[PDB]
RNA sequence: GUGGGAGAGGGUGGUGGAAUUCCCGGAGUAGCGGUGAAAUGCGCAGAUACCGGGAGGAACGCCGAUGGCGAAGGCAGCCACCUGGUCCACCCGUGACGCUGAGGCGCGAAAGCGUGGGGAGCAAACCGGAUUAGAUACCCGGGUAGUCCACGCCCUAAACG
RNA sequence: CCGAGGGUAGGGCCCGUGACUGGGGCGAAGUCGUAACAAGGUAGCUGUACCGGAAGGUGCGGCUGGACACC
RNA sequence: CGCGGGGUGGAGCAGCCUGGUAGCUCGUCGGGCUCAUAACCCGAAGGUCGUCGGUUCAAAUCCGGCCCCCGCAACCA
RNA sequence: CGGGGGGAACCUGGGGAACUGAAACAUCUCAGUACCCAGAGGAGAGGAAAGAGAAAUCGACUCCCUGAGUAGCGGCGAGCG
RNA sequence: GUGGUUCGUGGAGCCAUGGGGGAAUCUGGGCGGACCACCGCCUAAGGCUAAGUACUCCGGGUGACCGAUAGCGCACCAGUA
RNA sequence: CGAGCUAGCCCUGGCCAGGGUGAAGCUGGGGUGAGACCCAGUGGAGGCCCGAACCGGUGGGGGAUGCAAACCCCUCGGAUG
RNA sequence: CGAAUGCCGGCAUGAGUAACGAUAAAGAGGGUGAGAAUCCCUCUCGCCGUAAGCCCAAGGGUUCCUACGCAAUGGUCGUCAGCGUAGGGUUAGGCGGGACCUAAGGUGAAGCCGAAAGGCGUAGCCGAAGGGCAGCCGGUUAAUAUUCCGGCCCUUCCCGCAGGUGCGAUGGGGGGACGCUCUAGGCUAGGGGGACCGGAGCCAUGGACGAGCCCGGCCAGAAGCGCAGGGUGGGAGGUAGGCAAAUCCGCCUCCCAACAAGCUCUGCGUGGUGGGGAAGCCCGUACGGGUGACAACCCCCCGAAGCCAGGGAGCCAAGAAAAGCCUCUAAGCACAACCUGCGGGAACCCGUACCGCAAACCGACACAGGUGGGCGGGUGCAAGAGCACUCAGGCGCGCGGGAGAACCCUCGCCAAGGAACUCUGCAAGUUGGCCCCGUAACUUCGGGAGAAGGGGUGCUCCCUGGGGUGAUGAGCCCCGGGGAGCCGCAGUGAACAGGCUCUGGCGACUGUUUACCAAAAACACAGCUCUCUGCGAACUCGUAAGAGGAGGUAUAGGGAGCGACGCUUGCCCGGUGCCGGAAGGUCAAGGGGAGGGGUGCAAGCCCCGAACCGAAGCCCCGGUGAACGGCGGCCGUAACUAUAACGGUCCUAAGGUAGCGAAAUUCCUUGUCGGGUAAGUUCCGACCUGCACGAAAAGCGUAACGACCGGAGCGCUGUCUCGGCGAGGGACCCGGUGAAAUUGAACUGGCCGUGAAGAUGCGGCCUACCCGUGGCAGGACGAAAAGACCCCGUGGAGCUUUACUGCAGC
RNA sequence: UCGAUGUCGGCUCGUCGCAUCCUGGGGCUGAAGAAGGUCCCAAGGGUUGGGCUGUUCGCCCAUUAAAGCGGCACGCGAGCU
């Protein structure tokens, strides 16, 4: 839980690092499992489609398993617990008794030293993965599959967890850490466990240079900015927002639901967070 | 102070050389006009 | 010490049923609520009353006492684990090893605070209905903190026999 | 050398004093309401929180220093 | 100087727009209930409608002038 | 066996503006213009009537003259034709 | 739903076709300016086709065309410096 | 036709004299029922300090047909991010 | 052609005027020559020395070297040159690139998309200042040299012979292979000292023949060894994974090693050997050649940021790829093939001169500007790349000579005074390094802090402590301690090196910005809140394909406000926006065919067309404030007066809560009072009558921070009273070179009038010989820019919206 | 005067008018003296330093013989700010 630093900087008074103590490896990762990455903000035309993005320190990509299933009944020892820097959780690897190497991303509780199995066989036990349709009811659950063996979708940010509600017919209703509740196909794997690295949401980036690193770049308010740029600006001496609060591309940014309406995804779920 | 002409042969062979002018209709054109022109370079001379 | 006892004593993890609220489904119609009487509110966009389903949170009816336990604050569905105090019996050990206690340390109802969660019912503040001379109240309809959980503070009380 | 003392600098404490400000005491017959004393006309008091011209109200918990009709 | 709304029983508001009649709350006065006062009940009274012209048959009402009232504007310099 | 690329202007096809004019400006004009693309050649296009359009008439296509600034079209405006 | 024509939605036919529907083979089908009758014209959904036409890098001939500030930007080692 | 200037991002390299301050942690002693803690040492954190290179461009003077189409002197900001 | 700030060209005016481009600086002797301040040589003097020296990369493209040249180019001169003419000059299996690898990106069989042109896209290919790869020290030329020569090493291909082995790849596996900060041990680079080794010579001017002075005391080097390091377990069994196959790698088990013990690789050292090798003196050099010599060739110390190197720790932001290389097997082959060693042979292309912090590159210039990497010695000052002087090396900045006015710039100093200067201490000055003493409010406990304020500071002799390296010894080097003394105005003796305090505003803070008039209180910022988004996510770019998002998944991602932290952020949902609403109303195409029309003899063909069913949207019903936003008026009242806790009445969706308030907001206004001052429109503290504060366009505070903006004191000053003197660079004079804007023409005076209303030019009068030089700016409505303000134009453009009308999007 | 007549204040340098602030000279006085009032003459000379504000102006402090008012493109930016 959540290294603090005395403040003999200004800035290291109400910054925070995460503990790193769950941590058994360190500068690895599984040389065979993991190439490198780029981007830039940018897309192939060279367009920055996303804003305030680059900088940020050098990345490897750790490749990790999302289809728990190919692998069915071939159980596995937890070799490590180790740092992902491309996600929030930490992954775990395991060696499986196949002699395969596969990284996991690592449920609260999953303690390095013990074996894990994926498969309608499985036991129900942290770590273990099974089609939903065989976990039992009200099990608290994380990394599952939307669809039947298209890999995990839901669920998989440090911390997160999924639960079954119940089932119905080839669908079983799951409630999502969205707090939807949604029918997802019985077929689909999931591994029981929450996400944890779960005191994640309390760390405190703490000075601006701290953002950085992680490749946020800075933001600016429409607010401060002339009318050809943003809805939000000019006439200044400030201003309120003189209008329905807007996008830069005019679209408004309190209350109006983006979501598209005749998506066959509707009649498959039930609630909201969106 | 620094200036606008920071003269690179590479830079000026990939951007206004011949293989660059000739990947492009745009390009192909440049050539097309500088040639009938009666251009005695079609292209900037690089060393 | 030995052997035995009663008990909501404390901590952790589970788990059960009644009820309330909401959602879905069925059925069914012209009211329902609420009061001193009403109004605000809810209802033909199908309410209330009825059956079926599901979600969730809080609190434990009878037993219950005019009872039990703890130093106090306090403690009440059921189950397991870890653990405190205390009474009895037998006269077995030690041999004054006692009492009290300025300071210190620790505990300490409710409210309140911090960071997370959770949020059904309740409900400061707030809004509306009514009463009144007026009502920043009492009654009624709504209702957010809070109430619950983890950790951390606060350290008050008709903390009373 | 030490040395009364003078000088320059920075602290501690104590008195007096200050536009204004806070509440307090006192003052034969001022304005506003009725909180308490009798179930005081909402039993009261209470720690705490919020609110309100004012006494006070309400929440939560607590104490009694409160309780012959009747369903 | 400018544009806009205004001035009505003691207070505060209607009525004027669209001519004919002045209305609502409080206050005031008379009576009542009460030991008494207020509350409450029953009754009354009070206004020429800023002012001076003008229009009409008839003017709070429509038009003009002056007096005041509130508001708005007074920028480039 | 053929294609590819080049050619002043000219030609056909795919696409296609604005200034301007309307003494402002939207329809309308400029204008199917400028321009970009593809193709063709020494030409290219067109071409042998499911045509004209009132005469029981003319007979493929193209180019000039005329018909004619006529029939018309038109914020019935500017103007187009 | 549009484009073309003089046709700007107009009585708007004709020619073309992006969408929907969707025939017949001579007694069949298209047109003559919405539509109907009559009377005429013509035979769509395959193709080719000289010449009369356009142009001028190039060669020639000619000029009430210029004569070095003209005439091409260049009379000259100019699309150059 | 331009990102050989300038802006951002991507890939791959390089640069930052010297000094100063002394975070967590570790160790040891104290403390206690076990703790929290305390002190000493070690340690070497940081959009920390001073200050060159480098990067700036605060204030003032000079320049103003300039050395210069933004320069010069003095001073001044950052200087492991 | 006379006018167009016309066009092209020529030539004037300013005018012998301003300048002649860093204030590092010059002097003489000799030489050459038609000609010399300016070329060559010597001597003296000055300037650079983390450079203004040397090397590399860009870029430049013969500028290189030499002979002959001086018309132009050179800011003067030129006999010189980077200039003209000519001739010469650049040498590589090992250095850099390429017959290697892959990075972003580019391109692209497959494939996908797009009217056309074209856009995309797996693999592949291309792409380097990254990975990989074999050369070090001298010498030589006028000019190239890791290129040629000398010397000692080395690499890859081809072929052969010997030995060895299941050989074999593009396929599997390993490796390559990685951050930042701190950093150990050993070395090397470099450097200082030496009484030791080698060396021309020197005794000056008072002294010194000296353990004097001055110069030098190395460099490369296979094998072997030695020291310091890097990397690295061995064997068997089992095996289902590493898209086939493995004997390899992965995994499980068993067995010995824990260690570099071996094996292995690299650094240094030493190494057969090869080579350098000063002062000074003679000569002769754009330059360097003899001797010194047969040179010496050694000890000590200092010591990297470099090396061993994949070293070590710690930390979080979590730190390329592919080949080379090794291994493993597959076909296929086992005659082959590969492996090790030796041997012969073969080893291509392109760069190579010269400039390179600049007179050769980018800046029109031989421009005070800009330009990436490496070396960058000595001493002293705490250290240091800082500063002063200085080595090697390089330079005196391509106009000079005088004069010693005003004035200007850059600099020095000042009686008494000390901010009186002024918008303002602007500017300058004070302060200044190190050591020691000491140090407040306040505080988020870190800070505030270099707070403040002080004391010390040199040289000499005496005694003494610990460290490093040697040995536990001296010597060398490092860090000190105590005592007695000497000198001056003064010891950080020059140079580099904070002035401080109180107190308000605003922004938490470090950061960022208007290249080139604004660095800020603006932007950003951690952090808070709302909102959207279930993943083929929302969102963005694109016609599409496709991409970003993201190889992410609600502890995420997008949008928007707010802007550390503290304490907080009230009321209104009437309008608007959004959100919810299976009824209702309306609503387009379409469905429907009541009825009506055209025409036909007619069958028919054809055209209308009411009911009714029929989306979204709008209407309607609710909700919603960290959504757009909004948060009253009049009148009365208390036993002095005042004032109004209280009441009355109109309107509202609701009437501004807490805080704060003459404010970055207050008009009246220099409000009133207090404070500070002799005096205070500012400043601070109050009050509240807030024109016209007020709670995330956030309210009120807040330690710390600030080249922000305001107020005050101390200190100190030429800021000022109030000026003076002095220095240098201009200005002036002489010789050389010689511009510019501007310019109707000029023979160009004052006053008072006049005039298109401000006259050298008209009237009257006055004054006035001709022509310059140095000076100052009152005038020529002086120059410059076809006024930016203002208006006009049925002129433009950027911006906004409940303007109009479209369009994309949904 | 818009093919440019730079705008407040300050500083510097002045010059002029007199409707005189002071000094000289006078008349009247409700002028005893001294000291004032008020008007007349008179432009020779003189007319302070400082706090506040950008200020002109004004208020204020300390003095003075006095602490004058105007004009000069609200004199003066090819003179500075
Ligand atoms: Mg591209
Ligand atoms: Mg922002
Ligand atoms: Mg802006
Ligand atoms: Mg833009
Ligand atoms: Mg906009
Ligand atoms: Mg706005
Ligand atoms: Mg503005
Ligand atoms: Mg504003
Ligand atoms: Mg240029
Ligand atoms: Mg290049
Ligand atoms: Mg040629
Ligand atoms: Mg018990
Ligand atoms: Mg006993
Ligand atoms: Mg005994
Ligand atoms: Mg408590
Ligand atoms: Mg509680
Ligand atoms: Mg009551
Ligand atoms: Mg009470
Ligand atoms: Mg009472
Ligand atoms: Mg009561
Ligand atoms: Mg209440
Ligand atoms: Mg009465
Ligand atoms: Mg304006
Ligand atoms: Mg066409
Ligand atoms: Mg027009
Ligand atoms: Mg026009
Ligand atoms: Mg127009
Ligand atoms: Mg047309
Ligand atoms: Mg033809
Ligand atoms: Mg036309
Ligand atoms: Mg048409
Ligand atoms: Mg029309
Ligand atoms: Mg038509
Ligand atoms: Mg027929
Ligand atoms: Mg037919
Ligand atoms: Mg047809
Ligand atoms: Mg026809
Ligand atoms: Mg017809
Ligand atoms: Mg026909
Ligand atoms: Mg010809
Ligand atoms: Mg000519
Ligand atoms: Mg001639
Ligand atoms: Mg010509
Ligand atoms: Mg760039
Ligand atoms: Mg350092
Ligand atoms: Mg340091
Ligand atoms: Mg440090
Ligand atoms: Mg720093
Ligand atoms: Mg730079
Ligand atoms: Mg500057
Ligand atoms: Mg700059
Ligand atoms: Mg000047
Ligand atoms: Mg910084
Ligand atoms: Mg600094
Ligand atoms: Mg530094
Ligand atoms: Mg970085
Ligand atoms: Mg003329
Ligand atoms: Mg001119
Ligand atoms: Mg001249
Ligand atoms: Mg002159
Ligand atoms: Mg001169
Ligand atoms: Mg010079
Ligand atoms: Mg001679
Ligand atoms: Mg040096
Ligand atoms: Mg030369
Ligand atoms: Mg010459
Ligand atoms: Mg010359
Ligand atoms: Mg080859
Ligand atoms: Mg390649
Ligand atoms: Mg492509
Ligand atoms: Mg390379
Ligand atoms: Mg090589
Ligand atoms: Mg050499
Ligand atoms: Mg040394
Ligand atoms: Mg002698
Ligand atoms: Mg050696
Ligand atoms: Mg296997
Ligand atoms: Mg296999
Ligand atoms: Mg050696
Ligand atoms: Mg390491
Ligand atoms: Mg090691
Ligand atoms: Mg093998
Ligand atoms: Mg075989
Ligand atoms: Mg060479
Ligand atoms: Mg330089
Ligand atoms: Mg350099
Ligand atoms: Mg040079
Ligand atoms: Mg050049
Ligand atoms: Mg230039
Ligand atoms: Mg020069
Ligand atoms: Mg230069
Ligand atoms: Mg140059
Ligand atoms: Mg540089
Ligand atoms: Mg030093
Ligand atoms: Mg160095
Ligand atoms: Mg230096
Ligand atoms: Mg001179
Ligand atoms: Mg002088
Ligand atoms: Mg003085
Ligand atoms: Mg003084
Ligand atoms: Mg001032
Ligand atoms: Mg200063
Ligand atoms: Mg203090
Ligand atoms: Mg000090
Ligand atoms: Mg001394
Ligand atoms: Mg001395
Ligand atoms: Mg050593
Ligand atoms: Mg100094
Ligand atoms: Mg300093
Ligand atoms: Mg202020
Ligand atoms: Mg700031
Ligand atoms: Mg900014
Ligand atoms: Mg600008
Ligand atoms: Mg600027
Ligand atoms: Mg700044
Ligand atoms: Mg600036
Ligand atoms: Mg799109
Ligand atoms: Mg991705
Ligand atoms: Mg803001
Ligand atoms: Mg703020
Ligand atoms: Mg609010
Ligand atoms: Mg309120
Ligand atoms: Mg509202
Ligand atoms: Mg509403
Ligand atoms: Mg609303
Ligand atoms: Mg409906
Ligand atoms: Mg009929
Ligand atoms: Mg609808
Ligand atoms: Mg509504
Ligand atoms: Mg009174
Ligand atoms: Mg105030
Ligand atoms: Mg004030
Ligand atoms: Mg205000
Ligand atoms: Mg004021
Ligand atoms: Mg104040
Ligand atoms: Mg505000
Ligand atoms: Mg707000
Ligand atoms: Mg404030
Ligand atoms: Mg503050
Ligand atoms: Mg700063
Ligand atoms: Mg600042
Ligand atoms: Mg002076
Ligand atoms: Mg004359
Ligand atoms: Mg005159
Ligand atoms: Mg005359
Ligand atoms: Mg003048
Ligand atoms: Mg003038
Ligand atoms: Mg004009
Ligand atoms: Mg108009
Ligand atoms: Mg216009
Ligand atoms: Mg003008
Ligand atoms: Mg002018
Ligand atoms: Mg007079
Ligand atoms: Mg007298
Ligand atoms: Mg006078
Ligand atoms: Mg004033
Ligand atoms: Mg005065
Ligand atoms: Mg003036
Ligand atoms: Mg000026
Ligand atoms: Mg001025
Ligand atoms: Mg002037």
């Amino acid at each position: 839980a959540v290294k603090k630093f005395k403040p003999y900087t200004p800035s290291r008074r109400f910054m925070t690092v995460a503990d790193f103590s769950e941590i058994t490896k360190t500068e690895p990762e599984k040389s065979l499992v993991k190439p490198l990455k780029k981007t830039g903000g940018r897309n192939n035309q060279g367009r920055i489609t996303v804003r305030f993005r680059g900088g940020g320190h050098k990345r490897l990509y750790r490749i990790i398993d999302f289809k728990r299933w190919d692998k069915v009944g071939i159980p596995a020892k937890v070799a490590a617990i180790e740092y992902d820097p491309n996600r929030s959780a930490r992954i775990a690897l395991l060696h499986y008794v196949d002699g395969e190497k596969r990284y996991i991303i690592a449920p609260d509780g999953l303690q390095v030293g013990q074996q894990v199995v994926a498969g309608p066989d499985a036991p129900i036990q942290v770590g273990n993965a099974l089609p939903l349709r065989f976990i039992p009811v009200g099990t608290v659950v994380h990394a599952v599959e939307l669809e039947p063996k298209k890999g995990a979708k839901l669920a998989r940010a440090a911390g997160t967890s999924a639960q079954i509600q119940g089932r119905e017919g080839d669908y079983v209703i799951l409630r999502l850490p969205s707090g939807e509740l949604r029918k997802v196909h019985g077929e689909c794997y999931a591994t029981v466990g929450a996400v944890g690295n779960a005191d994640h949401k309390n760390i405190v980036l703490g000075k601006a240079g701290r953002s950085r690193w992680l490749g946020r770049r800075p933001h600016v308010r429409g607010a401060a900015m002339n009318p050809v740029d943003h809805p939000h600006g000019g006439g200044e001496g400030r201003a309120p927002r003189g209008r329905p609060p807007a996008s830069p591309w005019g679209w408004q940014t309190k209350g109006l639901k983006t979501r598209k309406r005749r998506k066959p995804s509707s009649r498959f779920i039930i609630a909201r967070r969106k | 102070m620094k200036r606008t002409w920071q003269p690179n042969r590479r830079k000026r062979a990939k951007t206004h050389g011949f293989r660059a002018r000739m990947r492009t209709p745009g390009g192909r054109k440049v050539l097309k006009r500088r040639r009938q022109k009666g251009r005695w370079r079609l292209t900037p001379a690089v060393r």
